[PDB]
């Protein structure tokens, strides 16, 4: 009685829940992911993490209609942590607009979208992070906020080097941007 | 952190 997915949303915590179209004809339902055979689960999902990661900016778009937008996979990640950390301004606004939370902890960390433009070193996304209305202050399993972990990555990075100096500015605009929030 | 080595997303 599986024809097919033509929805899903987020249950509990780094787990999908998926609306089921029968053939024989009934209602439609919500099911847990592993109730289904996971090779259907699979063609749903995979054109989604496929696109998160070439930051495919279409793509992402026409996916988006019945689907969560913030579908996590395994580690609590959504499509907009990873596009944040390949620092697509254009795929952070995209799913900015289609509804996504910004403050998002993802769970191997407590990592959100900013934590990652500020780790991976994106300043025009945490420039469009703080503008969309991202909460700065939120922190990750640490402690850590998206600034003070700018802060932490700089303290570390070789200073009279010249390999490592193109980071250097990176990481200073990155603290430009959010300090501008603060003081 | 492991000098400033920073993946958690497995981009290497
Ligand atoms: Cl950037």
């Amino acid at each position: 009685e599986v024809n097919k997915i033509i929805g899903s949303r987020t249950a509990g915590e780094g787990a999908m829940e998926y609306l089921i179209e029968w053939k024989d004809g009934h209602s439609p339902s919500w099911v847990p992911s592993s109730y289904i055979a996971a090779d259907v689960v699979s063609e749903y999902e995979t054109p989604w993490w496929t696109a998160a990661r070439k930051a495919d900016e279409q793509a992402l778009s026409q996916l988006l209609e019945d689907r969560d937008v913030d579908a996590v996979d395994e580690n609590g990640r959504t499509a907009l942590l990873f596009v944040a950390g390949l620092g697509s301004d254009k795929c952070v606004r995209l799913l900015a607009e289609a509804g996504a939370d910004l403050d998002h902890r993802d769970m191997r960390g407590g990592l959100t979208a900013l934590h990652m433009a500020a780790g991976y070193v994106r300043p025009e996304v945490v420039e469009a992070l703080v503008e969309l209305g991202a909460d700065i202050e939120v922190e990750d399993e640490r402690g850590l906020t998206a600034l003070e972990l700018a802060r932490e990555i700089l303290k570390t990075t070789p200073k009279g080097n010249p390999m490592q100096f193109g980071r250097r500015i990176g990481l200073e605009k990155v603290i430009n941007v959010l300090e501008g929030q603060v003081f | 952190y492991p000098g400033g080595s920073f993946d958690p997303l497995g981009l290497a």
